[PDB]
């Protein structure tokens, strides 16, 4: 969609297939001198840069910490987590000691 | 593939519509892209002239090439001591290369390149809204003593780096009106010093042609029927919207971009440690804060206002 | 952010350039007629007033995308990977799981 | 003389160390022709009728 | 108190036994190059 986030999308920075729709119109030229008019939608990235709220490192409940490479959110407590634990028996001692 | 020697490539005379007279002009100096992708407020500025490079493409600091307004277009130096950049006041000029600047500017709407000769007063101007920025969540004019030392993203100043690459072509026809003379209703090619000069007509049949001497090639009517331009020019040129390409106009060269984006640990400000006064299910923050500060607060439940 | 790279058009003088499809991002060639071309030196070619001005326009990336640049990704599940200290028997333990 | 906007004008004349200037109120802003607002005239254009 | 009104004090001008409450923290110096930091509140009389 042009003129807003995902108007040029490519699988890799390097990559050759890259695919676009920015809503380029060409004109007509009406001075004498060579250029080409072009009329173009403003770069949605920019205006998603512009209106991009508060990121999620700053609004993720429960206190999670979201790091990259990789993502993931990290050191929040939302629940309980049943342990079972298979204690060895060197670990344990008798009564009478 | 993507040379640097610089011997084989040549500048242009750009299309821009601001020069010193205030009208759409041809200069020497035209900015084709500005981008102010920085953190330090620092720009690159693409400039349809050579820098740092001699008559013949050597490495020549302080020395720049450009294209000459005369009908013999040769290639001319002048002093790097005469450029000048502004956007609102001066700019420092940081780092020069082949077609590419780092210059560090104040904030501004329009950018300008100029040329401070004793008689050549060429500039040219582009708008781009060249702004305060800063890195962090506390404003600052410049960054202080004091800091966090956060990482940033910053152009770098050395000339060695690379940003990606940019095409480059061998040039079209370039028409001169100075190579046809109209006598007695009659055309004459005019080429000076000799040089060899092909020519198209087309007021009887599509008749091309070279010559290095005066002809009555069909005689025909007019001169405005007809062109003549050179063609012992092999030297690539960046594609631009105020060229002409010719016929095999694949990509020739490929030319480094300057200035790359290095990731840089830098500084930001510290804000004044607030005042916490504790009641009941709340607090309440005393902040004193000159510049613009970010306060962002969320609740560790499920709910995070 | 885009680049919208506009190369330097094509002229041809009393001769048609119906323009070649192209697999570039966001390609738009457009073609002129009655088109009068003038650089800086004179009249660029000899057609009175039937020339046809191929126009080309394209889009790309910015130099600077390498580090400006948002990753688009899906977000299926996600896994716990806790950290746990265990200590009995004054023995210590710190795992994964 | 063309001038940026500002809030006065002023005129010097910097002979013998000194400018022996003057300043005037004068409310100058960047005024723009049509109905698009432009820092300086582009190359595309209507070619409107101004004054 | 600070950030208001009679943040500095005395019973003249010229006396030396003047007082004030500014909420002035000394930071720990980061930076090689000597120096101090220091984050104080803004002062109450411009406020006021
Ligand atoms: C976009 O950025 C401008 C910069 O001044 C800002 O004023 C504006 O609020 C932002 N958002 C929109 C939706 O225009
Ligand atoms: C012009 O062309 C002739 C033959 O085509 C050649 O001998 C001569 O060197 C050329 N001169 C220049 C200046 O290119």
């Amino acid at each position: 969609n042009p003129g807003a986030f995902g108007d040029i999308q490519a699988s890799s920075l390097d990559a050759t297939d890259i695919v676009a729709r920015t809503d380029i119109r060409l004109l007509k030229p009406s001075v004498k001198n060579i250029h080409v008019p072009y009329t173009q939608a403003v770069s949605g990235y920019e205006m998603w840069k512009n209106n991009s709220g508060r990121p999620l490192q700053e609004t993720a409940p429960f206190g999670c910490k979201i790091e990259v490479e990789p993502l993931r959110a990290t050191n929040c407590a939302y629940g309980h987590i049943p342990i079972s634990i298979d204690i060895p028996d060197a670990a344990f001692v008798r009564s009478s000691e | 593939s993507i040379t640097d020697d610089f011997t084989l490539t040549s500048p242009y005379l750009g299309f821009c519509p601001y020069c010193r007279h205030s009208a759409p002009c041809f200069s020497p100096i035209k900015i084709e892209n500005v981008w102010d992708e920085s953190d330090d407020g620092s720009i690159r500025i693409q400039v349809s002239a050579q820098f740092g490079y001699n008559q013949a493409g050597t490495a020549d600091v302080t020395k720049f090439r450009y294209m000459s307004y005369d009908h013999d277009h040769d290639i001319k130096e002048d002093s790097m001591e005469k450029l000048a950049i502004s956007t609102s006041g001066p700019c420092r000029r940081l780092g020069h290369k082949g077609y590419f600047l780092l210059a560090q500017c104040p904030p501004g709407d329009s950018v300008t390149v100029s040329i401070t000769s004793g008689a050549s007063e060429n500039s040219c101007t582009v708008e781009k809204k060249i702004r305060r920025k800063f890195v962090g969540r506390e404003e600052y004019l410049f960054p202080p003593v004091h800091g966090k030392l956060v990482k940033c993203h910053v152009y770098d100043h050395l000339k060695e780096t690379s940003a990606g690459y940019i095409t480059m072509h061998r040039p079209g026809p370039h028409a001169y009106k100075s190579y046809l003379e109209e006598a007695s209703g009659e055309v004459y090619i005019k080429p000076p010093s000799g040089k060899n000069v092909t020519y198209e007509c087309k007021c009887g049949d599509y008749s091309t042609g070279i010559v290095s001497t005066r002809t009555k090639m069909n005689g025909c009517t007019k001169a405005k029927q007809c062109i003549a331009y050179k063609r012992d020019q092999t030297k690539w040129v960046f594609n631009s919207p105020d060229l002409i390409r010719h016929t095999d106009h694949s990509v020739q060269g490929k030319l480094h971009i300057p200035f790359r984006l290095t990731p840089t640990v830098c500084p930001v400000p510290l804000a004044h440690t607030p005042t916490v006064t504790k009641w009941f299910k709340g607090i309440t923050l005393h902040l004193t804060a000159t510049r613009p500060t970010l306060l962002t607060t969320r609740k560790l439940g499920l709910r995070a206002d | 952010k885009f680049h919208t790279v506009v190369p330097s058009p094509q002229v041809k003088c009393c001769g048609s350039l119906e323009c070649k499809a192209s697999s570039k991002a966001d390609y738009t060639c457009r073609v002129f007629g009655g088109v009068y071309p003038f650089m800086w030196g004179g009249a660029q070619c000899f057609c009175d007033s039937e020339n046809t001005q191929l126009s080309e326009a394209y889009v790309e990336f910015a130099p600077d995308c390498t580090i400006d640049h948002a990753v688009a990704l899906k977000v299926h599940t996600a896994a716990l990977k806790v950290g746990l200290r265990i200590v009995y028997g004054n023995t210590t333990a710190r795992l994964d799981t």
